[PDB]
């Protein structure tokens, strides 16, 4: 994930997306987003 | 403005590790101006449309009696 806070609230300027798993198939760069 | 900012922002205004249940957002709601009496109903919706839109975490109960969360994912 790309948290938006520091490790009071300071923001970081993060976004909180989730990261996908990617994996290589050939020429093609596959992502997998586990959702939850 | 609709009822789902009102309620998003006074979810994020009382952020915190339970979440704001249905009679502190009421208490929100009427503090921020907003008759909750008669549009009780369309809270209920709004509410309910914003579960299913996944925006709010349902963190106990079921449905519109329960306690809510901001879905930071
Ligand atoms: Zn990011």
């Amino acid at each position: 994930v790309c948290e938006a806070d520091a490790p009071k609230v300071v923001s970081r300027g993060g976004c909180g997306n989730t990261q996908p798993v990617v994996r290589k198939d050939g020429m093609k760069l596959w992502g997998t987003w586990k959702k939850s | 403005p609709p009822v789902s900012e009102l309620i998003t922002k006074a979810v994020a205004a009382s952020k915190e590790r339970s979440g704001v249940s249905l009679a502190a957002l009421k208490k929100a709601l009427a503090a921020a101006g907003y008759d909750v009496e008669k549009n009780n109903s369309r809270i209920k919706l709004g509410l309910k449309s914003l579960v299913s839109k996944g925006t709010l975490v349902q963190t106990k109960g079921t449905g519109a009696s329960g306690s809510f969360k901001l879905n930071k994912k």
